[PDB]
RNA sequence: AACCAGAAAGCCACGGCUAACUACGUGCCAGCAGCCGCGGUAAUACGUAGGUGGCAAGCGUUGUCCGGAUUUAUUGGGCGUAAAGCGAGCGCAGGCGGUUUCUUAAGUCUGAUGUGAAAGCCCCCGGCUCAACCGGGGAGGGUCAUUGGAAACUGGGAGAC
RNA sequence: UGAGAGUUUGAUCCUGGCUCAGGACGAACGCUGGCGGCGUGCCUAAUACAUGCAAGUCGAACGCUUCUUGGAAAGAGGAGUGGCGGACGGGUGAGUAACACGUGGGUAACCUACCCAUCAGAGGGGGAUAACACUUGGAAACAGGUGCUAAUACCGCAUAACAGUUUAUGCCGCAUGGCAUAAGAGUGAAAGGCGCUUUCGGGUGUCGCUGAUGGAUGGACCCGCGGUGCAUUAGCUAGUUGGUGAGGUAACGGCUCACCAAGGCCACGAUGCAUAGCCGACCUGAGAGGGUGAUCGGCCACACUGGGACUGAGACACGGCCCAGACUCCUACGGGAGGCAGCAGUAGGGAAUCUUCGGCAAUGGACGAAAGUCUGACCGAGCAACGCCGCGUGAGUG
């Protein structure tokens, strides 16, 4: 331990699976030629060993190590729970 | 197998060298790790420039200068300073 | 073509022969241990220690890496008790 | 050190674009051309001759990429009749948004550190009788990563009209 | 650091297309020709390849054999066991639309022969074999058998836990956990050689030998971001996605297995089809940009086409092995041999691209204690106005 990882925040899309949720980060970028601020998104995959969070909820994650075939993030805390 | 040596830079008849500490596998003028001064064989007396700090650490960490660079380091009080400050601790 | 490697072929052949032989011996030691616990009868420790011997000797004298050695010692001690 | 002006110049073009003109020859034939176009009896356009102009150990032709092209218009174009408003509405998604207080600091500007190999283009200096070339030393390039600030603008939160 | 012209008309203005003047090149061809200086030269068929070279080394690890001076040593050769290196260095751009590459980060999931540093050791035993001598089978390539011999070759006995794991104690962190110290446990190692002191000396110098930990170099895996045409290419997937357990790997993990649940990705372009190796850079442009990735440097990938693994620190191996396939070659017909996309050269294709050269003097590598040997890497030489730069084919009077 001397440094951190790529902690990202994002809201959950779907959590049908066991101990596993599906966070979506989102951000905005600039077009190459024009200067219009488009926006695109990513779909990450985390690991919550007790199925805490539920759908439509905002959380923050941290990259861990290859933990499955395409599942490599960790949950930290439900920042703003929703209902 | 890190081992500091020379590197040819001249054009067609007039060579030129710069002392460059490199791995041993890489080709003559291939890559390297970093440069340490240079030396011109042409125009005797041979003129030479060094850092005298990079070397006194790349030998301490362990490296084996080849024959010619050993001469040109002896004539510069380098080997002397190393053997002085190390065989005594 | 083949100029001075024809010696390397012989060397590697013989080396592979004896290597295969010794590692076969090690496997047979471990396997003879495993069946004992499932048999549940006595004679449970002598072969255990002989198996540990086999693993260590194969590691050092022969070659695996170092790591499988520790791994196998571990999963064996977990099995003995 | 010796000897010899002695062994050492071709190529394209000349009607306008484009710099450089007149004879003789042929007569919608031969032929030429990148585009305009020349050629049926006095051709600066076809062929030779003599002049002239451009480059010169090179000169011309073909093929290919960028330019001039504002002819894909971000810098930098348009839609009455020249090519171009869908036949007209209802509307999920999306793009853009009235005015004011407090707040936050994603976008924004700014500071430090790491990092953006060497050789290249450029700047200074230097070495081959100069030049290419070679050598030393400096900058440039991130939309990068970490860390500190500011709070007008856009965005996110609690408000009031 | 921003220049325009000609052409629709009887003449006009405007919109508008085509053409010209500028640069550069791995260039080709047509006419023409003296040189010097530095550069460059199969872009096509990753087509087939006669010929010569392109990787060996160590007698100070070990026993043999042939000589040149019945016993003598030295020098000269030759074969063999054993060690290190043949995974570097050179080639080519066929594959590849993805962590392959550029860029910035992570490994609390990792390996690392030689090099450097520190600590602990280096005791004691045993059975073999090539060579060689004889011998059997084969055209050949090469296969057996009998008998003897050495080692730093090999095998077991010892002692070493500083490694790992379990426990306890404390310190801390990005869940998993990392670090220290104490214990409790089963267990593993090894080689001598050249010399000095030679009073039996038995002590040493030096290169090797084994266990452990750091340094350095190198390799592996994961992740954000970024570079291409089509939507007259809309769905794709059943180890797929997730879990429990096991097995396995330097090392986490559907990497692989058994069981369980039905997930995953897609309009912010999945899937499919088609073209290309990627980057530092070069060409052009006022600039934004556009187009190329040949000489030089970095990476990735391939070795007649397709599979597989062994030795090894390091390969699924560019002149290594085994199998299948096409091609060329030799047989006595039973059976064998082979891979210039290494440097030169040859046929073929094409508008088009060279000498079957000299040398280890320097630099760099491999082995060696050192002399040294090997080095088509390389340094140089040779050819071609192919590119760029410099200079003549005279000057004064006339």
């Amino acid at each position: 331990e001397r440094n951190q990882r790529k902690v990202y925040q994002g809201r959950v899309v779907s959590d049908k699976m066991d101990k596993t949720i599906t966070v979506v980060v989102e951000t905005k970028k600039n077009h190459p030629i024009y200067g219009k601020r488009m926006k695109y998104s990513k779909k990450y995959k985390a690991h919550d060993e007790n199925n805490t969070a539920k759908v439509g909820d905002i959380v923050k994650i941290m990259e861990t190590r290859p933990l499955s075939a395409t599942k490599r993030f960790r949950l930290l805390e439900v920042v703003e729970e929703a209902v | 197998a890190v081992k500091i040596r020379l590197k040819r830079m001249g054009s067609k008849k007039s060579p030129f060298y710069r002392i460059v500490v490199a791995d041993s596998r890489s080709p003559r003028d291939g890559r390297f790790i970093e440069t340490v001064g240079t030396y011109n064989p042409l125009k005797d007396p041979a003129e030479v420039v060094l850092k005298e700090d990079l070397v006194l650490d790349w030998l301490s960490k362990g490296a084996q200068p080849s024959d010619t660079v050993r001469n040109i380091l002896s004539k510069e009080g380098v080997m002397k300073k190393h053997h002085e400050a190390k065989n005594v601790k | 073509n083949i100029e001075s490697a024809i010696k390397r072929v012989r060397t590697s052949a013989n080396a592979n022969a004896k290597n295969s032989s010794q590692t076969n011996a090690m496997r047979t030691a471990i396997k003879k241990f495993e069946e004992a616990v499932a048999a549940g009868a006595d004679n449970v420790d002598a072969l255990y220690n002989e198996a540990v011997k086999a693993v260590d000797m194969a590691a050092t004298k022969g070659l695996i890496h170092k790591n499988k050695a520790n791994r196998d010692k571990i999963r064996l001690s977990k099995l003995a008790k």
